[PDB]
């Protein structure tokens, strides 16, 4: 007999929920993988994608 | 010899404490919280927190 402190047991997450941006265009793997006379590596280019 | 003739009453005022205040704590929400991949792995590190 007594007065206990006790933890989370009853309560427990089921439903998954996401939310994403509203990006809808693929992206363009195209043009960076399945191009022509890619430079030398001294000279090297930049691409913000 | 010296001898007094009056005298005085003074009251004196002493402070001391008796108790503090009473404190819990749970393991399961300060280490991890709502995260159940960790609360395995806090599982596997004993009866400390008992
Ligand atoms: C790029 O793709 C075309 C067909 O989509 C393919 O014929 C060509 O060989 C590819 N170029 C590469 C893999 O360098
Ligand atoms: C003793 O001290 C009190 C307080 O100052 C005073 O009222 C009283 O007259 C004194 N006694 C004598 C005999 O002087």
């Amino acid at each position: 007999k007594g007065i206990y402190q006790t933890s989370n047991f009853r309560v427990s997450p089921s439903t998954e929920v996401v939310r994403f941006p509203n990006i809808t265009n693929l992206c363009p793997f195209g043009q960076v993988f399945n191009a022509s006379n890619f430079p030398s590596v001294y000279a090297w280019e930049r691409l913000r994608i | 010899i010296a001898i007094p003739t009056n005298f005085s009453i003074s009251v004196t005022t002493e402070v001391l404490p008796v108790s503090m205040t009473k404190t819990s704590v749970d393991c399961n929400m300060y280490i991890c919280g709502d995260s159940t991949e960790c609360s395995n792995l806090l599982l596997q590190y004993g009866s400390f927190c008992t």
